[PDB]
């Protein structure tokens, strides 16, 4: 919930990875931290927010933070979701 | 793919593009949202709602292909709600014209949530609940070749596009490598199973036996189990 | 060299899409052979609800924008726009027109512009104050032919509204050869005409010769009282 | 002007022709009457409006009523306007 971080410390933050289809999908600090404001007034906000919901199991919502570095395919004909590195 | 929609990136927290509703098409800015299943826009008949008055509205009497419905409709989002009634019209997206599309024209909208945003309404792309979604009508009408749609979301930059949604295909210019495909596990959201969540190489343990996730282009951040997110935010020093 | 699909609004206006800037910001405009300016609503439109009902141009979101700032205003056949000139790339079909000047309108008459589906107007008539889109097309070598053409369809819910071609003709939308007449006065796309007949009846007034211009931005026919009264009388119009 | 006609009477209205480049360009009633609305509430508006203006000589404005049945070419290189039957 609007947690902020020190914008200076992204270079010492870890990658965070999600395992999907057995494959690791990593996010770098530059991807999972939301920048707000500009140049010098910039605020850095954590892209991870806490939410406890269950539907078959504990549920994650992979919003724009994830869908930016991963191009996403919604396959209705086969009922699949696909991810690849965005370019 | 049969239709490409250019997306605008607003501060990395929302992405939207244009649609037309009616004949001739009335223009709206909408979020294309894989997290929800209804299409709604503000109604010309909006009832004491400041959010509507600042946004583009739909006037059924201006459209020659409007067909009345009038069934009550309401949506309580992950913040607030919109309320109105169903109507039917043609929905134009890129160069596709989706006929007989039902949507809610909202006569009341939660000002706190919708009043000061750059979009007018929301186009749901998740699985059907109370009304046939735009995507299903697309398929039904043969308007797309492939039964797939895809999103490229760009970072918030100035010389570049905000993003691109493709109905009925892919843009290979916006990915590298093959897509990893996983099956939908619960057909409501576009939900699938996931495994462990790691901080560097450290397991956060809680989702190690297996969790669920859905891809939500209409949501800004990542939301997940407190038991894991607490660990991540601690690790990055958020507070 | 470029095709633009047009929407038919109730047989009374025709418009299509253009993009202004980098990345393209999209606008709906009337492609108007009766006027010579390109304008769209400005992001800087303070208290013109017409502007706020429409797509607005934001120079800060465009990498090819180049300021001008010169004041601009236009007095149409009913209404009028005011704003300032700016320069940006304008994208039309496959064409990108560079260094195209346009007015970003900071006031518009609502009575005229609020209740319209188009955002602005792209003038195709002969140059007055600014180099029009077409001239830039020619100057930058972007068209194969120094010609543009219009197909305007009838108002039909499930049909295309029309089609504009820059730099060529679409043979699917006409039959026979075109009859070509010289432009007699270069302001509008104006030429000479002869007698106007009701059936095979002469209306007399234009038999010695009249002038006309083709105006895609005008709904109806407007002409000399002496002839129109005859026609409207003959057909029993009010 | 904004003069109307009885929508039931178009079937016997005359064609109206413009002579251009020595060729007659006819308009049928279906072409020169503007219909507003559908089936029942349809209003039928004359496409002929009076305007006395001169540029070199008495001037006509040939708008969408004309440019629908006649496909139009604006020839800048040769400074010509061309008309053909639309399809
Ligand atoms: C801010 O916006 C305005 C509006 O667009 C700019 O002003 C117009 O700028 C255009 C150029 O893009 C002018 O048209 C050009 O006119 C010359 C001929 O000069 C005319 O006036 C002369 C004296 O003032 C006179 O000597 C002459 O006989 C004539 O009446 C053309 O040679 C030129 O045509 C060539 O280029 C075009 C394409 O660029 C081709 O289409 C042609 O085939 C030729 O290759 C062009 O037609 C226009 O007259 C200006 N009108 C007004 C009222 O502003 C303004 O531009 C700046 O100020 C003007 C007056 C000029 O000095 C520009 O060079 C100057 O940049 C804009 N401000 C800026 C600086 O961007
Ligand atoms: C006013 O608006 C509401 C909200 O949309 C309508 O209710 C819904 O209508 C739709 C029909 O458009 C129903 O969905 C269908 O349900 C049947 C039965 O399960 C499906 O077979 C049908 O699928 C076929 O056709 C689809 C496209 O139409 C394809 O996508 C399918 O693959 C397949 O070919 C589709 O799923 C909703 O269930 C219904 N929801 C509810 C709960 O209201 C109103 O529609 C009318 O009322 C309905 C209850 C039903 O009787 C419809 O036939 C009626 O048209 C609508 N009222 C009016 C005036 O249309
Ligand atoms: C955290 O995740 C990031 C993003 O994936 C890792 O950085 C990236 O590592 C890639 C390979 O490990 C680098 O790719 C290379 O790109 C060049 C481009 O010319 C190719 O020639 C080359 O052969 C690779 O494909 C990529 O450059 C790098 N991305 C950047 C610069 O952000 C990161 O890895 C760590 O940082 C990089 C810079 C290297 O030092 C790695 O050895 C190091 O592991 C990930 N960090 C962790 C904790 O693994
Ligand atoms: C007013 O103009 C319209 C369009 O110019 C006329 O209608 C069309 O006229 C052509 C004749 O020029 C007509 O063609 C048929 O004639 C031949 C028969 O074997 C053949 O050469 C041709 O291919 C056609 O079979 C065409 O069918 C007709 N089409 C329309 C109405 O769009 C109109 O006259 C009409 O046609 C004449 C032939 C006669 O039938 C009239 O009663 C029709 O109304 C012109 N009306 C008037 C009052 O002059």
């Amino acid at each position: 919930e609007e947690l902020q971080v020190d914008c200076n410390t992204l270079s010492s933050m870890p990658n965070v990875s999600f395992t999907i289809g057995g494959k690791k999908f990593g996010l770098t600090p530059e991807q999972y931290i939301l920048k707000v404001g500009k140049g010098e007034a910039t605020q850095c906000i954590s892209g991870f927010t806490a939410m406890d919901a269950t539907l078959l199991g504990p549920l994650w919502i992979l919003g724009d933070v994830f869908m930016r570095p991963y191009h996403t395919v919604f396959d209705y004909g086969n009922l699949l979701v696909g991810f690849a590195e965005a370019a | 793919g049969s239709a490409v929609v250019a997306l605008t990136n607003d501060r990395d927290t929302s992405y939207f593009g244009e649609i037309g509703i009616g004949t001739p098409p009335q223009k709206f800015t909408v979020i294309f949202d894989t997290g929800s299943s209804v299409l709604w826009v503000p109604s010309s008949k909006c009832i004491n709602s400041k959010a509507c008055r600042a946004h583009s509205m739909y006037e059924s009497s201006d459209s020659s292909t409007y067909k009345e419905n009038g069934t009550f409709g309401a949506i309580i989002y992950g913040t607030g709600s919109i309320t109105g009634f169903f109507s039917q019209d043609s929905v134009t997206i890129g160069d596709l014209v989706v006929k007989e599309q039902d949507f809610i024209e909202a006569t009341d909208e939660a000002d706190n949530v919708f009043l000061h945003r750059l979009f007018d309404g929301i186009l749901g792309l998740s699985f059907q609940t109370i009304s046939v979604p735009v995507w299903y009508n697309m398929l039904n009408q043969g308007l797309v070749k492939e039964r797939r749609f895809s999103f490229w979301l760009n970072r918030n930059v100035d010389e570049e596009e905000g993003g691109e949604l493709v109905f009925g295909g892919l843009d290979p210019n916006h990915f590298r490598g093959d897509h990893t495909y996983v099956p939908v596990t619960y057909q409501y959201y576009w939900q699938f199973g996931i495994g462990d969540v790691l901080i560097g190489d450290k397991s956060t343990g809680f989702c190690a036996p297996g969790c669920q996730a859905f891809a939500d282009s209409g949501t800004s951040l990542l939301s997940g189990p407190t038991a894991i997110v607490t660990q991540i935010n601690h690790a990055i020093g958020a507070n």
